[PDB]
């Protein structure tokens, strides 16, 4: 039973760090992406205020 | 059509239809099985015996508790109890009446949505509805306000109500009740040398609470009355002979509703658990919850509980309000009084969970605003 | 034909007819809604308690106003409110009577405007009237010149008026009232031990304010008497009971008007304002406005106020002027008893906003002219 | 010589030496006394544990909190949490060290007053002083400005600080805190079969909450994601086996601070007394503070609140300002290292309460600029 | 030795896990920020339309 429930906790480990990998991937390309959404944001706030300035 | 109205409880079935003064159908909540092996060929014997039938053949049997605190812990067991409730103590068809449950409050959710499956799979019944056991009492009780202290066989709970709205924050549930104080028994019954140990001497030792235990206004002058007189010892006489007399013992069981440390519980008595939830509940509705403490539930049957309370909740509230309890002689019946004048109300007959819902919305649906 | 007098204010509400001597429906301008679950089938219960109905159900509400500080913020509960006033406490058809309504000075437009398109539409009276509180105050009074001191519950203002001509530039509004202070006198309780946070709690303590505190004469040697002494303690029974001691808060509760600084506004006690009000009018009416200084509302009816204002004017006026104060007991009612006058008044009757005006000329009628 | 900065909290004692980093000492305040006869003669059983060994003797043990919302209501107690704290935690003399105590707003007065009592006649220390929870949570934060909501055990509050000066009647104080989540979750388990009622249950919960408790994001959506989904459950492993699984009640417990009405209370949440002292303060500072929102306490500690409270007041606040959240991942210490901070100051040399100026003039040298 | 790799092949699932639901949270955060910087974005547009059609 020690090796039965030591074959799941190994299993549980190779799903466990696949999980693992993806969070690391996942936060990866999500914070390029935000920092692209920031300057995005940024860019066009002071866009907006060019816009009321010449308003 | 006529809705019926099966007061579970943990310990004795109560059954009737809505609309009486009373149930028709009250019985121990046991299921037996016979433990000796049976040599007459032609006797044809049954294997499990409910109800009022067990009691008869206590000495042959195992006797089950379905219920153990509120909860339904053997589902084939309480399936065979409600089928002779059906069946053989009130001789209808539940394919044609409304059921009205009753469940105390704070119980596990899988308890009632499990219920209401059996009582629409297996028995088939049109309709049905899960009530709060307080609320049926307040009904009985004839009051709108009032905190209520509901002591049966498997729990005790408080649940304060103001016009008509409960306050859920404030209910209090605690697991000693009946069984617990019978067991309590049995265990100081030893000090004299009675011993009750069978699962079928339990039952003798509830009688003997039921027909000598009392509460002691005072328990130290108690203590030192039993120590010193005779006059308090009384005797009981056992299904063999042999009688067996009862001394101080008498209002030492009871007592453990107000000393829980009795049986190595850490909580505190009903005396102080009713104060705490009048105390939790608002500022401006505690005078009225203390002038309509209600009580209901076997467990409050005892000679002298009502004065008893009235003492330690008087000396823990402030001197300035009356402190009133009612204890009417039909408490054991409350939250059966109460259901049948519920499901009888007329304007009740909206709120039953038909089975084209339940069909539709799973057993989930009775965690809906019928809660 | 007779009008009715409605004096709203913010936190009292109380109407009449005209020409009686005092309103005969005084009652708090709040609406309760029930905060809990309600569990009794057949209770058959409301949404929404207002007035006085809500007063006995604290326990189970949450109150709201519908009037913070002179304006509506709530138009749903003002009308409930009004229908209220309206049909159950004066039992009148608002069809068939002409309505005077009052407003504090420095109000926004809307607010007034609203007030008649809604008494209009909705009520359908057939004429109606908006008129300042200050200015009923002074018809009470039996006056016709002098500074009228009109703290209500929501707002606090004075208003010059000399020969019965009104000096709009010298009117002076101050935010800081009745419900500020029994804001602070909550918070300052708390040094105590007590504790009042719930909605129906701020009512307990708006009730010890009106039993309990006064105007000290002066402040330092009254906080120094009750620092030495304890000549000033009062006890107070709550609801239930553990009477609560005040000490020196009877009196820092209500000195919030002179010291405004207390609960961090900026402005001036209200003995300043009034001097600031008289120095903003012209030289030649300074002496009979010194000399008529009239006070009106409910928070002006603490003991010692009028002495303590006296006090204060006379340090600030010069010395060869003679300072009057004139309090009568009867000055929580003060505007209605002018409304009442006022409507009574035959000359008054070409005053009225009629239906027919309204409908061709919209609700900017009311800041016409016809004001 | 230096300085003892003890952060007594309500349930959790913080203690060490100004100067340091963190604290040095940090236990539960709790005083547990045995409830059991006790039969092995000779072993010397003592009658009170205090501290981090009445955890490890939890379980033959009552468990009392000498302190139970800011306020301190057991002094015995409390007076022998402090004999532990500076004799068999840091292993120091108090009658050579200054002692810097902390305490939240708008307690009693007779707390300060009685807790330098005891410091300065049963510990004899040679000075102390009363500092203010938020003060030092800013300290600690590096700002000087900035609305500071400091969540313990016992209270919540919310105290706003401009430049150095802190705005009092701003100041918001709420009695939610972790000790009403843990019996708010200990009431919510209940439902799904587990039973927690003893004092040393108390604490099994305490650690399921801090251990597996989270703020969702969004609500409705988390309560459909756990009714369709199972991916939101967790096991947890009591001390004798027999893991629990619990599901939404993760993010359900939590919850309750954000609406308060899950434990019947009636104010409203963190997310919104917050926004109202802002609101409450002048209008010229109210940008810095929306940019200023500090953290700090125990109860912010859960994954998700800062988001979620950032989410709640963007929503409130107009949609031209610049809402931000200072979460640190040191929040629960940081009023004993704002403590440690002030208490280093050079500055602060002359603000301590000396033995001399106590002998003087009294406890009531607590409230004066000496604060 | 089976008991022991068991122990600490589940302590490291357990920040695994930590660390990919921490990152869940994060990425929610962050659509939730990208879709309301979307219709922030909407609305600034909308408004510089109508800046330079008055203009
Ligand atoms: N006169 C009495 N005195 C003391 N206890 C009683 C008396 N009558 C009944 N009981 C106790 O009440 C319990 C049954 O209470 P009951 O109201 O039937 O609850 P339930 O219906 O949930 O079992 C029994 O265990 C019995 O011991
Ligand atoms: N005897 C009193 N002493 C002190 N304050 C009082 C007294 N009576 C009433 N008040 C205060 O007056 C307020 C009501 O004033 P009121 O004349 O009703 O103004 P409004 O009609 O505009 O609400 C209440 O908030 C109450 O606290
Ligand atoms: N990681 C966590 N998540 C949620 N709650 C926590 C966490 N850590 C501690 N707590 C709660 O914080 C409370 C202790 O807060 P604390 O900062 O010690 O206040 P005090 O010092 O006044 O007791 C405890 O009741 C505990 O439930």
């Amino acid at each position: 039973r020690a090796q039965e429930r030591l074959a799941t906790a190994l299993q549980k480990l190779e799903e466990a760090e696949k999980a693992a990998d993806e969070s690391e991937r996942g936060m990866k390309v999500i914070e390029s992406r935000a920092q692209k959404d920031e300057e995005k944001m940024e860019i066009q706030e002071i866009q907006l205020k060019e816009a009321k300035h010449i308003a | 059509t006529t809705a019926l109205v099966c007061d579970n409880g943990s310990g004795l079935v109560k059954a009737g239809f809505a609309g009486d003064d009373a149930p028709r159908a009250v019985f121990p909540s046991i299921v037996g099985r016979p433990r000796h092996q049976g040599v007459m060929v032609g006797m044809g014997q049954k294997d499990s015996y409910v109800g009022d039938e067990a009691q008869s053949k206590r000495g042959i049997l195992t006797l089950k508790y379905p219920i153990e605190h509120g909860i339904i812990t053997n589902w084939d067991d309480m399936e065979k109890i409600w089928h002779h409730t059906f069946y053989n103590e009130l001789r209808v068809a539940p394919e044609e009446h409304p059921t009205l449950l009753t469940e105390a409050p704070l119980n596990p959710k899988a308890n009632r949505e499990k219920m209401t499956q059996i009582m629409f799979e297996t028995f088939n019944v049109p309709a049905m509805y899960v009530a709060i056991q307080a609320v049926l009492s307040l009904y009985a009780s004839g009051r709108t306000t009032g905190i209520v202290l509901d002591s049966g066989d498997g729990v005790t709970h408080n649940v304060p109500i103001y016009e008509g709205y409960a306050l859920p924050h404030a209910i209090m549930r605690l697991d000693l009740a009946g069984r617990d104080l019978t067991d309590y028994l049995m265990k100081i019954l030893t000090e004299r040398g009675y011993s009750f140990v069978t699962t079928a001497e339990r039952e003798i030792v509830r009688d003997i609470k039921e027909k000598l235990c009392y509460v002691a206004l005072d328990f130290e002058n108690e203590m030192a009355t039993a120590a010193s007189s005779s006059s308090l010892e009384k005797s009981y006489e056992l299904p063999d002979g042999q009688v067996i007399t009862i001394g101080n013992e008498r209002f030492r069981c009871p007592e453990t509703l107000f000393q829980p440390s009795f049986i190595g519980m850490e909580s505190a008595g009903i005396h102080e658990t009713t104060y705490n939830s009048i105390m939790k509940c608002d500022i401006d509705i505690r005078k009225d919850l203390y002038a309509n403490n209600v009580l209901s539930g076997g467990t409050t049957m005892y000679p002298g509980i009502a004065d008893r309370m009235q003492k330690e909740i008087t000396a823990l509230a402030p001197s300035t309000m009356k402190i009133k309890i009612i204890a009417p002689p039909e408490r054991k019946y409350s939250v059966w009084i109460g259901g049948s004048i519920l499901a009888s109300l007329s304007t009740f007959q909206q709120m039953w969970i038909s089975k084209q819902e339940y069909d539709e919305a799973g057993p989930s649906i009775v965690h809906r605003k019928c809660f």
